[PDB]
């Protein structure tokens, strides 16, 4: 299963 | 040795259009899931047979996330753009690298985490999954915004947990798929040439997984950079093929004999040239 | 703009043989931007029915196609494989060879 | 984006005496895009009077600069120069080695 | 051999900010003009003293040909950007170089024209100096407008007339100065190391053209792969520098000797590790 | 003496 990033770059 | 990746990408187009979001997951090299944002009906898709064994609550959960990812890229995009100097128009590339890699004994290797810009490193979770390797100056500005809101926590949960965990899952639900090896059929092709030589030519077909090794011995002695391959290719079937060839005199070929080293071999092949 | 060329290999699935029904590949790697236009040639003339795997990238961060066509190879027939891409001038055909 | 990390050298003009007044060079090569901040410091202190060469470009495109002041070096002082370029994540520092 | 060159920089900057032009002029390798769209008064300067015997007709002439070419390259760069995908706002590089090669006979060997766009090969006008080289698919869009307008043989006139009949002038007002060699003036110093080894550095200091060759020998025969060498480099006096080392066995430094070839010197220096 | 471009790229 995927991952979500959250912070912005 | 097991592993698990998502590899994803953000692509922004022209003018007013809007970037397109692809995202890939690999169970130990093959692909398994696919997501694309230029989809009629966006959503991850199965792309191993195996998969069809999820219900349809995981493909629903799964399309949402990278619903959720899609516009994550797109800020990210945004913010890169102004760290090395514009505003928006522009086509570019960011890409993501994600996931686990497991020992035969199932437990946790490594966790992995790096993105690129424009097909270049820009950031890197080090092995440690606590700090971060920026690439350059623009990066640095990603690291410190990391470090303050404490990005790599999360990652790491996902990486030695999550990820651990649905990889166990895929492989058991994938076990007579993922075992599997093909092995690789040899044969020698012989090519005349110039000043009395002749290349000859060492194929391996067939073959899963890609890993391979060819070499070749006149009389017991392996040949180094006078060897010439290609690099490993799809047959487009799900096996692999390579070729190994030495150019040797016409009238010694049978004193030069290949070898074909592969995982899926009850023992390593030998082969010479056979003639007709 | 940042490009990497592609690098290109035209082969086939089979060990051909003239007459026999066989698949011809045309895999290209090793380039970026993602952007790419690859046509299959028979006899310079381009092939209609040409499959075209899905966007893919390496460990390298490159993008790769796998680009196919069935084809059953005769004494005379030649085939090729052109590549348009950002990071080239003019396309670049690569002719199948048998022995390669 | 483009960009090509600098290569750093560190010298006096002169060969180094104790006590004698020489020049200490900091040439900086191979770097783009040509932005770049060069400090030289003597004992981990900025020196405040740096010379800059005016932009200047080399046949394989890339930029250079020589930065440079005028010291007397002693037993016990160490200087160096830093560089602060687009690609490098942290200012790049070279000591001076009077052996080379 | 004597060369012309003109090193030519427009650097695009952020927002509403207009970009800078640089143009440099090269007699044999030695910088003689500069404008700099940056300064107070934008003009081309004198850099080689040479130079104050042109009149200020010469340097108005010179100033109004760098006011039109800082407009040309803004205009590029636009052009550039769009080949590229995008619109304004960008920080980007432009460059050229162009000029002529002679011989030691003042006969015309080569004119030259090159342009980079961020650095990178973009588009080069062949030897031939009637046709060109794109090194990708945007610059094959200027490529074929060159080839349109005929853009070309204008290249060709300057490269093969103005170019080669200003470096005669140049080159006849600059006699007693660009004639002009430094002999290089060299030394061994020794750096005892680990192993019982020595590090013998040979010195080749205070030498003008740059070009040099270092070479150390044990008893007649020249060492390869084994010499440590730096970067030829300014002494900032108009003066180069250069050093080359090998890593020999304490007691045995009397076996090795330093050669230093330079155009400048009556003959090749022959040196040795001179103890105290 | 330096060198004026005409066509644009």
């Amino acid at each position: 299963a995927s991952n979500e990033n959250i912070e912005t770059m | 040795p097991h592993s698990m990746r998502y590899f994803e990408t953000a692509v922004s187009r022209p003018g007013l259009e809007e970037p397109r979001y692809i995202s890939v997951g690999y169970v130990d090299n093959k692909e398994f899931v696919r997501f694309d944002s230029d989809a009629e009906n966006p959503r991850y898709e199965p792309r191993a047979p195996w998969m069809e064994q999820e219900g349809p609550e995981y493909w629903e959960r799964e399309t949402q996330k990278a619903k959720g990812q899609e516009q994550w890229f797109r800020v990210s995009l945004r913010n890169l753009l102004g760290y090395y100097n514009q505003s928006a128009g522009g086509s570019h590339t960011l890409q993501q690298m994600s996931g686990c890699d497991l020992g035969s004994d199932w437990r946790l290797l490594r966790g992995y985490l790096q993105f690129a810009y424009e097909g270049r490193d820009y950031i890197a979770l080090n092995e440690d999954l606590k700090t971060w390797t920026a690439a350059d100056m623009a990066a640095q500005i990603t690291r410190r915004k990391w470090e303050q809101s404490g990005a790599a926590e999360a990652y790491k949960a996902y990486l030695e947990g999550e990820c651990v965990e649905w990889l166990h899952r895929y492989l058991k639900n994938g076990n007579a798929t993922l075992l599997r090896t093909d092995s690789p059929k040899a044969h020698v092709t012989h090519h005349p040439r110039s000043k009395g030589e002749v290349t000859l030519r060492c194929w391996a077909l067939g073959f899963y997984p890609a890993d391979i090794t060819l070499t070749w011995q006149l009389n017991g002695e392996e040949l180094t950079q006078d060897m010439e391959l290609v690099e490993t290719r799809p047959a487009g079937d799900g096996t692999f093929q390579k070729w190994a060839s030495v150019v040797v005199p016409l009238g010694k070929e049978q004193n030069y004999t290949c070898r074909v080293y592969h995982e899926g071999l009850p023992e390593p092949l030998t082969l010479r040239w056979e003639p007709p | 703009m940042i490009q990497k060329t592609p690098q290109i290999q035209v082969y086939s699935r089979h060990p051909p043989e003239n007459g026999k029904p066989n698949i011809l590949n045309c895999y290209v790697t090793q380039f970026h931007p993602p952007h790419i236009e690859i046509q299959m040639l028979k006899n310079g003339k381009k092939i209609p029915k040409v499959e075209m795997s899905d966007m893919s990238f390496s460990k390298d961060w490159s993008f790769y196609i796998l680009a196919h066509t069935e084809f059953t190879p005769t004494e005379t027939d030649t085939y090729a494989c052109r590549v348009k891409h950002a990071s080239m001038a003019e396309p670049k055909t690569v002719y199948w060879d048998r022995d390669m």
